[PDB]
Order: C-alpha cells, then sequence, then structure tokens
C-alpha cells in the first residue's frame, strides 16, 4: 500500500481522481501508524 | 523555547526595514528624505507597506 | 394494556364511544339509540338500522335526565353488550357534559354501582378530558356536538361551572331544518330513508368556505359549489347554494330559528364574564372542540372568528387538532394510564362508608 | 413561503447547536410545531431532560 | 393529533436497535413530569447575558455572531423561550486575523504578543489529543488482559 | 471530482486535461456554426458506474 | 446577583424607564463591560489618592485634601473590599466640579510588559 | 528511518532562502506578497518543533511518535517546496506568476490542504496586482512602478510627436505585455486595454476618473465577480467619452462640413 500510493502521489498524470483516491488511501494509513507508535511505548 | 524563537521570528524582519531606511537614508534631511521614505511605501509586503505607511504620516507632520 | 388497564365509557348524545383505556381509539362505537320496540333488547347499528319499529331516545339530551329506565338501559347496553367486560376486574370511568348537576352524578353512581357493582369508578367531566389530551391545565374549550354546546373556561384543571355557557344546540335541530327547507323549495321528505341520506349528505358532502358572502353572492350568480351526486339508491339530489346557507346559525342565530346567542356571540360574551387575569391565560392555549369536525374545513372558519375576537397585537397560540370528536375518548386513554390519576379514583369503601356524594368530591 | 418558515427553523437550529442542546433537526422540528400550538416550553424542559435519562436505562 | 407529537418526541430521543414498548411506557414519564411544571423581562435580554458569558470568557466575534442571528429571528416565538432554558444540556486558523503580512490595506497597531501565547495553546491542545489517544489505547486493552479468563468471552460463562 | 467536471457540462464549460477522467472528445476546429452536430464523442472507459448509459449520452 | 443582571439593575438604576423598553443601550453596555472586565493593569492605590489630593488642589480646596487621608486610612483600617483601587478610581473618575490634560502625568504599569 | 524523514527538512531548506531572496524589490511585486504568506506555516512549524523538544526531556516524545505526529506537515510543507522550485525553474514576475498559481489552484484538490494553502496563497498573491487594478480601471494612467502589469503605457503624445504623426493613438501607445496577462483575464483583456484609454481624453480636458463602482477588486476561486466590476466600468468609460466627444467638439458639425 505504502508502495502503491507514493508512486502514484509523484504523479500529476494520475489525474484529480487518483490524487483522491491517493487522499483516502494516505488517511488510512495514518492510522495505522498510530497504532505503532502505541505499540512502540509499551516495547 | 528554541532558544526563544517563537518570540523572535517577526522580529527581525520589522527591525530589518527599521534598519534599511536608516542606511539607505544618510545625510538626508528636509524634502530630499521625503523623497526618500516615499520610495519604500512602493513595496509588496504589507508588512513593510503597513510600517511605512506609518513612518510617513509621522514625517509629514 | 401496559399496567392494571381500566374502562372509558363515553356516554354522549350523538353517539356512546367505549373501549379500555390505554386504546388511542376506541375498541368500540356504537349510536346512542335505546331498545324495546315502539330488537326485543338491543342498542348499537341493528336498532339504529330498524329505527322505524324502535323508539330513539338519547339519556344525556342536554344534560338531564329524560328517564331512568332510560340511562339504565343504554348505560346496561354499553357495559354489557358493547363491550362484554367483568366488572370486578375493570374499573369504569364515566363522563357527563360540562355544567352537570350534583345530584345527577349521585344518581349515575348510584346506577353503576347498582346493577353491576364494580369496586371502583369514576366520574369526569368531559373538557378536562379534552383539555388533557391537549397537555395543558389551562384553556378555554368550545364543545359543539349534537346534542350539546358549551363554551366551557378551564382554569388549574377544574372547570368552573359558573363560567362555563350552556348553550342548546342539537345536530336534530339541523336535521329538523333541512326537512322545512326542503319542503320549502318543493321535495318529498316524509320518511325515514330520507332522512338518512339527508344526514349523510350533511355530514359528508355539505360544504363550508372561510367567508360567508363572497361564496354565497358567486354561487347566487353561478352555482360552482354544486356536485352531481349518484347514489347506489338511483336517487339525485343535488343543490350547493341551500346546504350552505343552512348552518348560518353559528353566526347569526336566527337564521335556523334558535332562540339563544349564535356561537362566535357566545365565546364573545362568555369571554366578557371572564376574569381580566385569567383572559390572556385562557387565550394562551385556546381549542376547538366538538363534533363539527366530521366534515373538514369548518376549522378555519372557526380559528377566524376566534382570532376576530381577541386582539391581534396578542400573537394567538391556538392548539388547533385534526381530529377532535374523540376528545373525551382520548381523554381517559391517555389519563387512566397514569398512576397518579389512581388518587382521585374512587373505590367501593368510600362508596359504602361515606354514601354516594364522595363521588362529586374524589372524581372529578 | 415554505422557503421562508425553512430558512429561519435552520437560523433557530444553529443558535441551540451553539449552546450545545442536545435537540437534533427533527427533536426541533417536533418541538417548534408543538410550542406552536401553545404548549408551554417551561414544562418542555423538563420532559425532554427526563426521557433522555429514561432512555439510557433501556441500553 | 397533539398526543401522538408527544411520542414523536418520544421516538426522537430513542436512537433505533419490547423496543417499541418501552417507547409508550417513556411516554408516561413524559406526561408525568409535563404536568409537574402545571401544577408547580423580554426574551431579548435573556440573549444579552448569555453573549456576556461569552464576551467574558473571550471570544468576542462569536457573541456578535449570536446576536446577529437572533436579531432576524426576532425579525416560533414561543421556541427561543425555549431554548434559552436547555444550554449545556447535550453532550458535555485563518491567516487573517493575527498577521500583518497579508491583507490588502492592513491597518498597524504593533505587536501584540498575548495571542501568542495562545498560540503555544493552540499547539498544546493538539497535543493534549494525541496524548489521549495513547491513554486511550493502552487502557482499553489492559482491562481485558488482566482478569481470570473468561470475562472478555460470554460464551465461556454459559 | 466526476461531479466537478459535469458542473462544465450541465452549464457552459468545456473539458480540459490531457489526462482524461470524462468522457467528452472534442474535435478541434470544428467549431464553426455547425457544432451540433458530432464534434464530442462518447469515450467508454471515463463513463461512471452510478449512471447508466441514458444518462451519460443525455448529459452531452 | 451575578453580574450579568447587575448592570441591568445599572441599567434600570439610571434609566428611570424599564428594561423591556431600553434594551439598545443594555446592549451597548453589554459589549463593553463584557471582553474588558477584571483588572488586567497594575493596581495601586497611593497613586489614585495622590490623583484624589490632584482633583481636590483644582478646586484649590486644601482641607477636605486632609480629611480624604483619614477616609483612605479607615478603608485600609476595616478591609472589608476586595478592590480598594476600583472604586477610588471609580468615585475620581466621576467627580463633578461647582465652581485638565494627562499627557505629561505618568499612569501605572499595564502588564503587558509583564507576562499574564 | 531517519531517512524516511528528511523529504520534510529538504522542503524547509528550500523556501527559507527563498523567502528572504524574493522579498527584496527586485523579485517582482507580487513575489514579495507570496514570500510573506509562507511564513505563517513556518509560526506553526516553529512551534511545534519547540513544543515537541520540551516535551521530549520528559521523555514522552521519541523518534516514531515523531514520525507519527508530522504526517500532515509532510503533504503541506512539500508542496510549497514545488512551488517554489517551479516559480524558480522558469523565472516569472507579476502577471505571469499570477497565471503559475492559477494553474496550482486546480492541480491539487482532494488533498484538501495542499488546495487550501494555495487557495490562500492566490488571494494573498493578487493584493498588489489588483492594486494598480484598482487605479487603470478607473482612471487613465498607470502608476505601475514595476513593468510587470498586463498593461503597459508607452507615449505618442508628445511635444515633438504631432497629430499627423501619430494619427490616432490606437497605433502604438497603448499595447498588453505578453506573459504578464493572469491568463483568466484574457477574455476581458482586449476591453482592459480599452479602458484606461477611454479615460485619459477625459482626464485630458476634463478631470473625469469617477464611476459607478469605485470598488476593491478581490479574487476568490471560482468566482467571477471580478468579472462583472470590470464589464460595468468599460461601459461608462465609453460612454463618457463617446457622449463626451458628440457634444463638445463634435462629429456632427464635422461631418456635415465635410
Amino acid at each position: 500500500i505504502r508502495r502503491y500510493t507514493d508512486q502514484r502521489s509523484l504523479d500529476r498524470s494520475f489525474g484529480l481522481v487518483g490524487q483522491s483516491f491517493c487522499a483516502a488511501l494516505h488517511q488510512e494509513l495514518r492510522e495505522y501508524y498510530r497504532l505503532l507508535s502505541v505499540l512502540h511505548s509499551q516495547l | 523555547l528554541r532558544r526563544l524563537l517563537v518570540w523572535t521570528y517577526d522580529p527581525k524582519i520589522r527591525l530589518k526595514t527599521l534598519a534599511a531606511l536608516v542606511d539607505h537614508c544618510q545625510g538626508r534631511k528636509g524634502g530630499e528624505l521625503a523623497s526618500a521614505v516615499h520610495a519604500y511605501t512602493k513595496t509588496g509586503d504589507p508588512y513593510m507597506r503597513s510600517l511605512v505607511q506609518h513612518i510617513l504620516s509621522l514625517v509629514s507632520h | 394494556d401496559d399496567d392494571i388497564a381500566a374502562l372509558v365509557v363515553d356516554n354522549g348524545s350523538g353517539m356512546c364511544k367505549a373501549g379500555f383505556a390505554g386504546d388511542d381509539a376506541p375498541r368500540a362505537v356504537f349510536p346512542s339509540i335505546v331498545g324495546r320496540p315502539r330488537k326485543d333488547s338491543y342498542v348499537g347499528d341493528e336498532a339504529q338500522s330498524k329505527r322505524g319499529i324502535l323508539t330513539l331516545k338519547y339519556p344525556i339530551e342536554h344534560g338531564i335526565v329524560t328517564n331512568w329506565d332510560d340511562m339504565e338501559k343504554i348505560w346496561h347496553h354499553t357495559f354489557y353488550n358493547e363491550l362484554r367486560v367483568a366488572p370486578e376486574e375493570h374499573p369504569v370511568l364515566l363522563t357527563e357534559a360540562p355544567l352537570n348537576p350534583k345530584a345527577n352524578r349521585e344518581k349515575m353512581t348510584q346506577i353503576m354501582f347498582e346493577t353491576f357493582n364494580t369496586p371502583a369508578m369514576y366520574v369526569a367531566i368531559q373538557a378536562v378530558l379534552s383539555l388533557y389530551a391537549s397537555g395543558r391545565t389551562t384553556g378555554i374549550v368550545m364543545d359543539s356536538g349534537d346534542g350539546v354546546t358549551h363554551t366551557v373556561p378551564i382554569y388549574e384543571g377544574y372547570a368552573l361551572p359558573h363560567a362555563i355557557l350552556r348553550l342548546d344546540l342539537a345536530g336534530r335541530d339541523l336535521t329538523d331544518y333541512l326537512m322545512k327547507i326542503l319542503t320549502e323549495r318543493g321535495y318529498s321528505f316524509t320518511t325515514t330513508a330520507e332522512r338518512e341520506i339527508v344526514r349523510d349528505i350533511k355530514e359528508k358532502l355539505c360544504y363550508v368556505a372561510l367567508d360567508f358572502e363572497q361564496e354565497m353572492a358567486t354561487a347566487a350568480s353561478s352555482s360552482s359549489l354544486e356536485k352531481s351526486y349518484e347514489l347506489p339508491d338511483g336517487q339525485v339530489i343535488t343543490i350547493g347554494n341551500e346546504r350552505f346557507r343552512c348552518p348560518e346559525a353559528l353566526f347569526q342565530p336566527s337564521f335556523l330559528g334558535m332562540e339563544s346567542c349564535g356561537i362566535h356571540e357566545t365565546t364573545f360574551n362568555s369571554i366578557m364574564k371572564c376574569d381580566v387575569d385569567i383572559r390572556k391565560d385562557l387565550y394562551a392555549n385556546t381549542v376547538l372542540s366538538g363534533g363539527t369536525t366530521m366534515y373538514p374545513g369548518i376549522a378555519d372558519r372557526m380559528q377566524k372568528e376566534i382570532t376576530a375576537l381577541a386582539p391581534s397585537t396578542m400573537k394567538i397560540k391556538i392548539i388547533a387538532p385534526p381530529e377532535r370528536k374523540y376528545s373525551v375518548w382520548i381523554g381517559g386513554s391517555i389519563l387512566a394510564s397514569l398512576s397518579t390519576f389512581q388518587q382521585m379514583w374512587i373505590s367501593k369503601q368510600e362508596y359504602d362508608e361515606s354514601g354516594p356524594s364522595i363521588v362529586h368530591r374524589k372524581c372529578f | 413561503n415554505l422557503n421562508a418558515v425553512r430558512e429561519t427553523m435552520d437560523v433557530l437550529l444553529e443558535i441551540s447547536r451553539i449552546l450545545n442542546t442536545g435537540l437534533d433537526m427533527e427533536t426541533l422540528s417536533i418541538c417548534v410545531r408543538l410550542c406552536e400550538q401553545g404548549i408551554n416550553p417551561e414544562a418542555l424542559s423538563s420532559v425532554i431532560k427526563e426521557l433522555r435519562k429514561a432512555t439510557e436505562a433501556l441500553k | 393529533s397533539i398526543t401522538q407529537l408527544f411520542d414523536d418526541l418520544c421516538e426522537a430521543l430513542l436512537p433505533a436497535a419490547n423496543r417499541k414498548r418501552a417507547k409508550r411506557s417513556l411516554k408516561k414519564v413524559a406526561y408525568n413530569a409535563l404536568f409537574t411544571n402545571l401544577f408547580q423581562l423580554p426574551a431579548r435580554n435573556k440573549i444579552l447575558m448569555l453573549s456576556f458569558d461569552l464576551r467574558v470568557g473571550g471570544l468576542g466575534p462569536k457573541a456578535d455572531r449570536l446576536e446577529e442571528l437572533v436579531e432576524e429571528l426576532e425579525a416560533v416565538g414561543s421556541v427561543l423561550d425555549l431554548l434559552v432554558q436547555l444550554a449545556g444540556s447535550g453532550p458535555p486558523r485563518d491567516y487573517f486575523l493575527n498577521n500583518k503580512h497579508v491583507g490588502r490595506n492592513v491597518p498597524y497597531s504593533g505587536y501584540d504578543c498575548d495571542d501568542l501565547s495562545v498560540f503555544e495553546m493552540d499547539v498544546q491542545s493538539l497535543i493534549s489529543r494525541e496524548e489521549c489517544l495513547c491513554h486511550s489505547m493502552i487502557q482499553e486493552t489492559l482491562q481485558v488482559m488482566e482478569a481470570a479468563p473468561g470475562t472478555g468471552l460470554p460464551t465461556v460463562g454459559l | 471530482p466526476v461531479l466537478s467536471f459535469l458542473y462544465r457540462w450541465i452549464y457552459d464549460g468545456e473539458l480540459e486535461d490531457t489526462y482524461h477522467e470524462f468522457f467528452v472528445a472534442s474535435d478541434p476546429t470544428v467549431k464553426t456554426d455547425r457544432l451540433w452536430h458530432d464534434k464530442y464523442t462518447l469515450r467508454k472507459s471515463m463513463i461512471p458506474s452510478f449512471m447508466t448509459m441514458d444518462q451519460s449520452r443525455k448529459v452531452l | 446577583k451575578s453580574p450579568n443582571v447587575l448592570l441591568q439593575n445599572l441599567c434600570c438604576r439610571i434609566l428611570g424607564r424599564s428594561e423591556a423598553d431600553v434594551a439598545q443601550q443594555f446592549q451597548y453596555a453589554v459589549r463593553v463591560i463584557g471582553s474588558n472586565f477584571a483588572p488586567t493593569v497594575e493596581r495601586d492605590e497611593f497613586l489614585v489618592a495622590e490623583k484624589i489630593k490632584k482633583e481636590l488642589i483644582r478646586q484649590r480646596r486644601e482641607a477636605d485634601a486632609a480629611l480624604f487621608s483619614e477616609l483612605h486610612r479607615k478603608l485600609h483600617s476595616q478591609g472589608v473590599l476586595k478592590n480598594k483601587w476600583s472604586i477610588l478610581y471609580l468615585l475620581l473618575s466621576l467627580s463633578e466640579d461647582p465652581r485638565s490634560y494627562a499627557t505629561l502625568f505618568a499612569q501605572a504599569l499595564p502588564r503587558d510588559a509583564h507576562s499574564t | 528511518l531517519v531517512h524516511r524523514i528528511l523529504p520534510v527538512a529538504a522542503s524547509y531548506s528550500a523556501v527559507t532562502r527563498f523567502i528572504e531572496e524574493k522579498s527584496s524589490f527586485e523579485y517582482g511585486q507580487v513575489n514579495h506578497a507570496l514570500a510573506a504568506a509562507m511564513r505563517t506555516l513556518v509560526k506553526e512549524h516553529l512551534i511545534l518543533v519547540s513544543q515537541l523538544e520540551q516535551l521530549h526531556r520528559q521523555g514522552l516524545l521519541s523518534l516514531q511518535k515523531l514520525w507519527f505526529y508530522i504526517q500532515p506537515a509532510m503533504r503541506t510543507m512539500d508542496i510549497l517546496a514545488s512551488l517554489a522550485t517551479s516559480v524558480d525553474k522558469g523565472e516569472c514576475l507579476g502577471g505571469s506568476t499570477l497565471s503559475l498559481l492559477h494553474d496550482r489552484s486546480f492541480s491539487y484538490t482532494g488533498d484538501s490542504q495542499a488546495q487550501e494553502l494555495c487557495l490562500y496563497l492566490t488571494k494573498a498573491a493578487s493584493a498588489p496586482y489588483f492594486e494598480v487594478l484598482e487605479k487603470w480601471i478607473y482612471r487613465g494612467i498607470i502608476h505601475d512602478p514595476y513593468s510587470e502589469f498586463m498593461v503597459e503605457e508607452h507615449e505618442l503624445r508628445k511635444e515633438r510627436i504631432q497629430e499627423d504623426y501619430n494619427d490616432k493613438y490606437w497605433d502604438q501607445r497603448y499595447t498588453i505585455v505578453q506573459q504578464q496577462i493572469p491568463s483568466f483575464l484574457q477574455k476581458m483583456a482586449d476591453k482592459i486595454l480599452s479602458t484606461g484609454k477611454y479615460l485619459n481624453v477625459v482626464r485630458e480636458c476634463g478631470h473625469d476618473v469617477t464611476c459607478p463602482v469605485a470598488k476593491e477588486i478581490i479574487y476568490t476561486l471560482k468566482e467571477r465577480a471580478y468579472v462583472e466590476q470590470i464589464e460595468k466600468a468599460f461601459n461608462y468609460a465609453s460612454k463618457v467619452l463617446l457622449d463626451f466627444l458628440m457634444e463638445e467638439k463634435e462629429l456632427v458639425a464635422h461631418l456635415r462640413s465635410i
């Protein structure tokens, strides 16, 4: 997921719907970093 | 507080303007000085513009 | 119901509405008639279908009893034939029309406790049941039916009978005036079936506009108030103008031939006899009531006359229900479900130990 | 006229939102039509607060 | 009638999930509380006292908007009297304010630096949320990992 | 963005991109007094699946 | 009482009229009392005492200027007022002469050089 | 993991040089107001990095936590370095930059952070331009200190240029600069040139800078109020000049004389 949404976010040729698709993907990945941040402290 | 850089960001910009007219106008007094502060109301940043628009209100008394 | 249930009985003069408390509609709706030929002993749809070999009498005609046999018979056929419940397992709430004497309440509970012997009862007035659906303890209620009419001021949930204006209006008198004017127009009218047709067309087909003058002038020049009606009998009668001219007794009472004042004049002189401090309070929640909602459209004109009565710099807060003929019914339907109502409910012990007159004080 | 009485009720909604009531759009439409009958709002303040508490006993 | 609309008000504060018969019984508690009041200074000054309660807690234009919205509401009258009784009964930046590098004819007041201190609270509030999250994820799991077994499962309890 | 493009195609406007996200393929140098005949082709890959073909051809 | 109803009581003291009549002025009062409400500058009663003395010197009345001293002492002898600075500033501002300028005369510290 | 974070420091390091450099008189008058609008995110950035430093002393901050916290920054500060690089790559001053930002204002919508950022920068940048516009549209002559406005003035009405050596001043006296058109004023650009052209010859005999609009010209994306204002001024300018020319020094007498 991080590979696909990072290759298509330097694309200005993926257009404004793909840049909305990707914007959603970035919003879900932030919550995946939320978990691994909380897990990091309990270590 | 990052060595007080929160409080000194827009300071060094206002003061830079107040150190620029004080180097640009050197030996000017009289109407040759109001020909040298009216050359700094021709800026595009409103921060300098609203500062010099106050200094020029002061000098025209 | 949802707790220990009760009974509600609405003894009126247009119809008898019965059922168990906590049902929003009446469990049985019968018309208000007595048996014993002019069936053998029956009250209901079949008695009204066989009216021409039976007698028609109302138990409460205006708030007076015409016959003890009649009132006990119509009560008896309400409690035993219309519902068929056991009296020990359901207490009964009875009703009386606004402005009714205390002795009638004693005679009422004397019938109910002797012919059926329930361990508990309640006797209430109609206006308190009408207002309790309206969720208030204060207002003026104009009840206009087919045998009774009262403008009832009610303040603190106790209607003051000294300030209730009693007005005798009856739908029988309406149907009588209809027969006189159809004979004046020229029409055969001498039997019961055309009385049923004429009451049908006045309840359902008759029209009441917001203005009296405009629609009367327009329909007098060319009747746009007429519509053709072809019944399954095969009889054709119509006129729009005259059926709108007949109930004029609301504005000018001398058209029906009545001797007492019209309805707007009645609530106008009644609010003249309301206290000046309580006038704004009674007007803050003024309600339409009465059975005249059988044709809807009379309501807008009723609100217009009530708006013309009191000033317009005060913004009216008039409670306007769609249906207001089951008002006495829905009152008891809400009221017996609450347990606060049971503290004014009368048991058998106070009826036997402290006489009948305690039902006047404990129930109201 | 139904557009005007809509926009005024919309203005009615926001000033009860920043005062942080629990009333939403539909409860406000109910309460406005109940006040238009002539029901005392001082008692409606009590019945809504009791109903929201007795609702939580069910959940 | 109106008795149905009280039950509609009873339906609004109930969220959807007996459960239509709890409604008719909560309808009674609604009626028992409607007649407690019935048993036992214009509108616009009541707006001014709450506008005051705002303005003491800072945030001046927000009072300036509430007064403008009740001004066109004073241009239905019985419902604002309900709105002043319910207050807290529910659940318990732009760069054109404190910036002079932009604008068109922007005025001059010099530095303030007493909203720059509430611009550090503008960051402390963001930090107080993202620390509350790390407080709300280590607790929801310590409440399940610590017990005897069979407290997170209803099927073990049968 | 799909309804953004449909505001230049139910009101006045013409599509602009080189990365097509909307079906309209205008024909350059045909804009004269004759454009009520074919000038804007319906290309299927940028038709959305929340519109049927009768809707995605009527908007043209 | 609370302050919000107390400003209304002030609006009913000075105007004879009802508070449902005059509500524009009550609205103008609520803006200015609000958002500048509590003390935010340094209070000092001694400067205000010397300025009550300067007002009474402006009348050229030296006897009540010495009477004010024992009244100003008594205010501290009892000590049941939270803000002694406020009421003397208030009463000094509301003076009326039966029968100057302040850009040469130095006021109190604002706590804008000092952290709140 | 530390390699993962360095894009945001790279997208800080290529802006702070820009902010100092393009704030001088040589770099436009709009590049001024643009560099001043990229100060507002540095305020946020500075106080966040300071407070996170003070939070770290207690041990309430860590590296992984920091990475998780600075995710929205990783978008918004990257876009500005891309913008500064695009301004540097093709050097645009004045109206040409005001086309470049107009491209940037459509190049992102769905981000909704890299949309509002440009949406604020656009309104900031056309505050210096639209105040030259507030003189040229309501008066006859420019007072442009630079030559980066879309109109550029020339003189063919001079002491040594006669009226039969200039004929009509539609020849060269009023021209429009090639790339200093903001690229959304194209539909009105010829009328924009014609307007102050109408206005100066009524200032030439009278004084008329009067207009029925006199409204502060502002920008918003998907707004066309700065079209209608121009149209309403354009009507009155030609109306006053035509009504003045046919009344005083009329062509009615001169045509009959021809």
